[PDB]
């Protein structure tokens, strides 16, 4: 059934980063502060990778836009203790944000390190520093409308990944 | 929810008698609901209970 | 000092050497029919007796390191099993005679087509090439034979001169660093001879799953040889029924360690099935090799784990040897399931050489092992544990 | 002597009638708060405007 | 005799049954405010370390799991380096208490409870990290099998699901085998208390022990089988903890020889902690007549027989990284020897393969200042092994666009250095409340020394 | 009421030789309370082995075939999941969790199967109220003869208990 697959053409990926925001506008991906991006905790299910091959004065630069490959033999699934991230009969790794107890092992088994983890309460982060907890359950009422009404707004301690936009497949 | 997704034949009724609240399942709900599964092409218990039906 | 012991091992020495001479005459005669099936079968029969020749050396270093009444009973069954390493070095020459000749029967990293077509093998050529694979082989048979010959001259010195505390210190001064050399020179011998038969496949704990099976053969053989000597009434000491329970507890604990190292080697490669570690257990789980795979799970672990679990079948000699005799008939299957599927991986292929050249190397092994028993009183009369064995025997 | 004879039954019914009592409490709170039709408002007429 | 010359090296000059009991029945049953100094001003430093533990947890539960400096490449930092370390310590407390009971050896009797109780408190600080490194700790019951009104069960294919079955078994088996080894001693403390509500305390813990001819045979089979069950348990607990690295396809993690090298590392780091906790218990508490220097001479050898399987694991992980013709395990060697965390792999070879090779020489084993310095060098060195395996292999892996660094935050330090509070809060409670060294097992080896002196 | 008489011994070898008696003398309701396990006391008091290893194994095989049959049921019958492309009956990855179900259920029947084997979880045994039994768990060795067996008389077996080598044969009240 439906064997959901994707075919990226890196010949034409000019790193416009429009796919990085399109996954944010669609999947309710939370902004992270600069203090926590320098710690390598950016929530970006899809990322473009410059690679700068040779001759550091005049290097050719190539992009491999990296997202969750939805591996059929997904190594990030055999490693979830509570069985949150499982595969699909349609053929794409299902991240279930609610069964995720935040073990965060799945990223360590993920060969591509696509899975991003809601380490702190990443929500309204430029409007509330995530290193607090007095307001981590209080949401900005104006921001609640830009969120997609069919993608889970992840709490803290819940891993996420590029789900092939199940909100559009379902 | 998984109880009818793993086994829809125990509760699937005719399409026309959906908004008929007086519908009591027949004594042979199975082998009639089993027959409505192929008639509706309701997917199997493997495709219907796999974390993406719900929890998208 | 049984007088019917020298002509008893003397008969076993000359009979095994005829068996190891005629079956070796058939292995070479069978080689002239198919030149590849001999070396495919000679390497299988080499490990089972090398990992038994060297298995007796690892426990001899353990016995010399720890004061147990066990092992004193085996101090000559281990010093003779370890002293067949001067033979396994000689019997290794037909394996070196293939690496030197341009036939590529045993090792495909000697095939100049494989090391030019494949890239995974061509990056191991610094470690997998003829002049270094043979220099390493001489290095093992200098350490293995040296540590088995030094631990024997001191053992013949212990009997002749007398047990001094300095000589007991010399044993633990070499049995300590010896095992470190023995293990390290084995994890370069199980990659040379055992892992590089599948050179595109690497896995540590492949030389460790032999070590845990070297200790089943030398302990299963320790209870076997102590039974054939006690059934014919040839031992210089009545086996204490509580220290036979020690050999049974060692044999039972090493079927658990063997199943701990073989399963964890599989549970790792199966879980993350990286296609470089997978082809070993992939070729040995399809085409008929899974029949020898499910024997390892049930007939090697689960059957001699439930049997060796009770005091019965560990306290009786007739019920503990029948398990040691049975563990040999399964390790032989295991050294076949582990070595042979490197050749004809896409199907279960057994040949009559796998039985003939196994009783060929074994007949020579049991011939040198028997000759290395008659030159020792089987008890080491000047030992510090024989006054501990004279009691618990006379109760 | 320490532990007078009453400590026989007081330690005999605390394993045979005190362990199956705490186990029947940890199950009666398991069903009540993890399985029942009570914590989920089944049959509870929710007041509307 | 040759058997008496090894029994007499484990006990003092002359000991009777009431002497080995009084020596241990005075470190306990001494009155409060007669308790020796150094305990309360050691129990306060241990309790203030516990207030750092329960505050680094209250900050973690409230603010989040991301106050730890764990990145997305390396999501497993101090929380798992200290989990495998703390559980690694507890494994050589049962190799003394259980694995040596198989070998019927007697240099385990004095160091029995000071290592078996050392396991439990090194599990009480190791059983918390898999319960707290999860981002949502409140849902840690989901890793247990239970009929839970939603058809989800734990996975049983991931080693974090075997951990909650290894750690929970290791806890409630090394606790029962430790409580088993106490009912005879807590009967000695009860009969020698001479203080109501102290005799009742030990009289309640030692259920009805009574001594007993048949009660001792049932004990000798329960203690042998439990020792025969805690031998494959701890051979599997730090092998299952070994498999939460070896079932992953990572280059530095999928090393197949992790099970017989993590176990060898746990016995290696564990005996270092046993020595680190017994040189003070032998010196400060006057137990020179029970924990003799031959116990440290033999612990230094078993810590060496394990340290060479670790120093072999550092070669069976370098060689078979090179022997694997992968770009990603070739880089593993050129990321540990060179690279940003090069010093981690060199403060590891120095601290496990260079400095603790002095255990070969009896000059550096009988001499306790060296055995205490080598044990410090192993506990730190075997922490860096758990840092090399986890972080040094995570922060630089496949996909160079996913290379992190993991500078650990203050809440990793204030939780690990506070974990020693929860270790010494319980270890100082165990010394004062319970006999810090087995009594009936030291009554034996005194009855065994006189039985061997009888023939000679 | 009468429970029996017990004889205090100052050493261990004089009790084992005395527990060797009272079995060839014809007694069956008696025990020898020692501070440490005296190798040889059992099979001399007449215990002849405990049935505890058989209930450990019976409960250990029930915790192994009850945990492997739980993970298999969880992955085959009740909610089988495609978790990782791995097979439903993953015969590995079920073993490290049915092993610790075998070790756990055995060690639960090794302690609580021993504590229940003895009359252990009950204080006030009728022997603790002896004039010097509070030294049995420290230094002294004892041998109590219960008042249940027919070959027992307070005046006769007291002379037999002193026909041994005791320190003080005492009537242990109840
Ligand atoms: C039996 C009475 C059911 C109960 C109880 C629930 N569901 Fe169901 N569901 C049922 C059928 C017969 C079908 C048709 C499946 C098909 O492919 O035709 C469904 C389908 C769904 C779907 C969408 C299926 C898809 O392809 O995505 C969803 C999202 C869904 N069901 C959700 C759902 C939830 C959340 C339930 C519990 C509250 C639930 N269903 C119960 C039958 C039955
Ligand atoms: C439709 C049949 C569903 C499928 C397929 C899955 N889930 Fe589900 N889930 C569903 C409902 C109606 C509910 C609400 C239950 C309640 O108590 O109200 C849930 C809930 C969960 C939870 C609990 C989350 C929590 O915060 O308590 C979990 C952990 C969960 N679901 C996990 C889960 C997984 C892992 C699934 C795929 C293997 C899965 N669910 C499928 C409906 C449905
Ligand atoms: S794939 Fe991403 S980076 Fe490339 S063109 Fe599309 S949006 Fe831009
Ligand atoms: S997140 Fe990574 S490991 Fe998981 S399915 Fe996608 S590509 Fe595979
Ligand atoms: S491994 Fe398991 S529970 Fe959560 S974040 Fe990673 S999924």
């Amino acid at each position: 059934g439906y064997k959901w697959g994707m075919s990226i053409d890196l010949n034409v990926c000019n790193s416009c980063n429009a796919c990085v925001v399109a996954c944010q506008s669609e999947n309710n991906i939370p902004v992270v502060g600069k203090d926590e991006v320098w710690l390598g905790r950016e929530m970006h299910w899809i990322r473009i990778d410059q690679y700068y091959v040779g001759d550091e004065h005049t290097p050719n630069v190539y992009n491999m836009v990296m997202l969750c490959q939805q591996c059929e033999h997904a190594p990030c699934e055999i490693v979830c203790p509570v069985a949150a991230t499982v595969h699909d009969a349609e053929g794409l790794n299902n991240m279930v944000y609610n069964r995720c107890v935040g073990t965060k092992y799945c990223s360590n088994n993920c060969p591509y390190k696509v899975r991003r983890f809601n380490f702190l309460q990443y929500q309204d982060v430029p409007y509330r520093s995530p290193i607090d907890a007095s307001t981590e359950n209080d949401s900005i009422p104006v921001l609640k409308m830009m969120r997609n009404p069919d993608v889970t707004v992840r709490a803290r301690g819940v891993m996420e990944k590029c789900t092939f936009c199940v909100q559009r497949i379902n | 929810c998984l109880d009818c997704h793993r086994n829809p034949e125990k509760y699937v009724r005719p399409r026309e008698e959906v908004f008929n609240m007086a519908w009591t399942p027949p004594p042979n709900q199975l082998e009639v609901g089993r027959r409505l599964v192929q008639e509706y092409e309701i997917r199997s218990s493997w495709e219907l209970t796999n974390c993406a039906i719900c929890h998208r | 000092e049984p007088a019917a012991l020298r002509p008893a091992l003397g008969r076993l020495q000359q009979v095994a050497l005829i068996v190891g001479g005629v079956a070796m005459l058939l292995a070479v005669a069978g080689a002239f029919l198919g030149a590849a099936q001999f070396f495919h079968s000679y390497i299988f029969a080499y490990f089972f007796w090398m990992a038994l020749s060297l298995g007796g050396l690892l426990v001899l270093m353990i016995n010399h390191l720890t004061q147990g009444v066990w092992g004193l009973m085996l101090r000559r069954l281990l010093e003779a099993a370890a002293l067949t390493l001067p033979l396994m070095a000689i019997l290794f020459l037909p394996i070196a005679a293939e690496t030197l000749m341009g036939t590529h029967y045993l090792f495909p990293w000697t095939n100049p087509e494989v090391v030019a077509n494949d890239e995974v093998v061509a990056l191991k050529t610094p470690y997998l090439n003829v002049p270094f694979f043979l220099a390493r082989a001489v290095i093992y048979f200098v350490l293995f034979i040296g540590m088995a010959y030094l631990l024997r001259q001191w053992s013949l010195e212990e009997d002749a001169k007398g047990f001094s505390d300095d000589l007991r210190g010399r044993f633990q001064r070499l049995s300590g660093p010896g095992i470190v050399v023995l293990v390290m020179a084995w994890t370069f011998a199980a990659t040379d001879w055992g892992m590089s038969l599948e050179p595109e496949w690497f896995s540590s704990m492949y030389p460790v799953t032999y070590i845990a099976s070297m200790l089943i053969l030398t302990f299963g053989g320790g209870i076997i040889a102590l039974a054939v000597l006690k059934s014919r009434n040839l031992l210089p000491f009545g086996i204490p029924v509580d220290r036979l329970h020690d050999l049974g507890k060692f044999l039972f604990a090493f079927v658990a360690v063997w199943a701990y190292v073989n399963f964890s080697e599989y549970l790792i490669i199966w879980s993350g099935n990286v296609p470089e570690l997978t082809p070993w257990h992939g070729h040995r789980s399809a085409g008929g090799w899974e029949i020898l795979g499910i024997v390892m799970i049930f007939g090697h672990f689960l059957l001699p784990f439930m049997l060796l679990l009770s005091r019965f079948a560990k306290r009786r000699l007739a019920n503990l040897t029948a398990i040691a005799i049975y563990l040999y008939l399964i390790e032989i299957v295991w050294y076949f399931w582990k070595i042979m599927p490197a050749f004809h991986p896409d199907g279960f292929h057994i040949h009559w050489l796998d039985l003939v050249t196994l009783i060929a190397i074994g007949g020579l092994w049991l011939g040198v092992f028997a000759w290395n028993l008659q030159r020792a009183p089987l008890l080491a009369p000047n030992d510090y544990r024989v006054p501990l064995l004279r009691r618990q025997e006379a109760s | 002597q320490v532990f007078d004879r009453r400590a026989n039954t007081l330690a005999r019914v605390s394993i045979f009638a005190g362990i199956p009592l705490v186990l029947a409490i940890l199950g009666g709170v398991w069903w009540l708060f993890g399985w029942s039709d009570w914590h989920r408002d089944v049959g509870v007429e929710i007041p509307q405007p | 005799s040759a058997y008496g010359k090894m029994l007499e090296e484990l006990l003092g000059p002359k000991q009777t049954y009431e002497s080995v009991t009084r020596t241990i029945g005075d470190i306990v049953l001494t009155p409060i405010r007669k308790t020796p100094w150094g305990w309360p001003v050691g129990f306060v430093i241990a309790a203030l370390g516990l207030l750092m533990y329960l505050f680094s947890l209250a900050v973690l539960f409230t603010v989040g799991v991301g106050v730890w400096g764990i990145n997305i490449p390396v999501a497993w930092g101090f929380d798992i380096i200290n989990f495998v370390w703390w559980i690694g310590i507890g494994h050589a407390g049962t190799l003394i208490s259980a694995i040596l009971l198989l070998f019927r050896q007697d240099w385990r009797t004095s160091i029995n409870r000071a290592a078996e109780a050392m396991t439990i408190f090194a599990v009480a600080c190791a059983g918390i990290y898999p319960l707290v490194h999860t981002g949502r700790p409140w849902l840690d019951y989901w890793m247990l099998p239970y009929p839970g009104t939603l058809g989800m069960w734990p996975q049983f294919r991931s080693a974090l699901e075997w951990d909650v079955f290894a750690i929970s078994t290791y806890a409630t088996v090394s606790i029962l085998f430790w409580y088993l080894g106490l009912i005879p001693d807590l009967a000695s403390l009860r009969d020698r208390a001479t203080n109501i509500w102290v005799k009742r305390f030990y009289g309640f813990l030692a259920l009805g022990w009574r001594g007993g001819a048949r009660d001792w045979n049932r004990y000798e089979v329960a203690s042998l089988i439990l020792a025969g069950l805690s031998t494959p348990l701890v051979l599997s607990v730090h092998s299952i903890i070994s498999l939460d690295f070896a079932i992953s396809q990572l280059p530095g993690w999928h090393v197949t020889v992790f099970p017989p090298y993590f176990v060898a590392g746990a016995v290696y780091c564990g005996f270092a902690m046993v020595i680190l906790l017994l040189v003070p218990l032998r010196r400060w508490y006057k137990l020179h007549d029970l924990i003799t220097i031959k116990h440290f001479d033999l612990m230094g050898k078993v810590m060496l027989a394990s340290g060479l399987v670790v120093a072999y694991g550092y070669f069976a992980e370098i060689f078979y990284a090179w022997y694997s013709a992968n770009i990603y395990e070739y880089f593993l060697i050129t990321n540990r020897t060179m690279g940003p965390y090069a010093w981690s792999y060199w403060a590891l070879i120095v601290l496990n393969v260079a400095i603790p090779q002095l255990l070969w020489f009896k000059r550096f084993r009988v001499s306790l200042p060296w055995l205490f310095f080598i044990s410090i060098c192993i506990n730190i060195g075997m922490w860096f092994e758990r840092w090399v395996i986890i972080v040094l292999s995570l922060h630089r892996d496949f996909l160079p666009s996913s290379w992190g660094y993991y500078t650990p935050s203050v809440w990793d330090i204030s939780l690990y250095a506070g974990s020693f509070g929860w270790f010494f809060f319980l270890f100082f409670l165990f010394i004062r409340l319970l006999p810090a060294i087995s009594i009936f097992e030291v009554r034996d080896l005194v009855h065994k020394t006189e039985t061997e002196k009888a023939l000679a | 009421t009468l429970y029996g008489l017990m004889a205090e011994f100052d050493d261990a070898e004089a009790l084992l030789a005395a527990a060797e008696k009272t079995r060839d003398a014809g007694y069956k309701q008696f025990e020898a309370y020692t501070p440490m396990p005296i190798h040889g006391l059992d099979e001399a008091v007449g215990y002849r082995g405990t049935r505890l290893p058989w209930v450990i194994f019976g409960a250990g095989l029930l915790g192994a075939s009850g945990m492997f049959a739980l993970q298999t049921w969880i992955n085959l019958v009740e909610y089988p999941l495609n978790i990782g492309g791995r097979p439903l009956f993953s015969w590995p990855a079920f073993i490290p969790a049915t092993f610790e179900g075998m070790v756990l259920l055995s060690a639960f029947a090794a302690v609580f199967g021993m504590i229940a084997a003895c009359g252990l979880p009950r204080p006030y045994h009728p022997v603790f109220n002896a004039p010097n039994f509070e030294r049995a768990s420290v230094d002294r060795f004892f041998l109590c003869i219960e008042a249940a067996d027919p070959k027992f008389e307070l005046k006769q077996t007291r002379q037999f208990l002193e026909s041994l080598g005791p320190l003080a044969v005492s009537t242990v009240d109840n």
